[PDB]
């Protein structure tokens, strides 16, 4: 009886446990603060 | 570069005692701001610039000491 709603709230949250596998297998983190170019980007310029 | 060739690698963290010398090529300064090699010599240009003036063609026997009296 409690299973049914136990996968239809999954229907959006099961995802995010696969949300949280494909960021496992990403070391994408913070795109390690969103890398403009060969410009310093911590020497000024909203540096840090 | 050629000393900043040989010391990249600890063999981050530099193992060697190339350390401190190898926070001057481009070290990313996070909060600890004292110096780039990248800004000092900018402020050799500018040295430059106005080593440049003073013997530009304005009698720099006269100049020079139109200079002097700013410092």
């Amino acid at each position: 009886l409690l299973r049914h709603l136990g996968t239809q709230n999954s229907d959006a949250m099961l995802y995010q446990k696969m949300l949280a596998r494909v960021a496992h297998q990403f070391a994408d983190m913070r795109l390690t603060d969103m890398t403009g170019d060969t410009d310093v980007s911590r020497l000024f310029f909203t540096d840090e | 570069n050629t000393l900043a060739v040989q010391g990249r690698t600890g063999q981050g963290p530099l193992a060697t005692t190339f350390g401190p010398v190898l926070a001057l090529m481009d070290n990313q300064n996070n909060s600890a701001d004292m110096l780039n090699l990248q800004t000092y010599l900018t402020r050799v240009t500018q040295v430059r610039l106005r080593l440049q003036q003073i013997a530009g063609s304005s009698d720099p026997q006269a100049m020079m000491q139109m200079l002097a009296q700013t410092v």
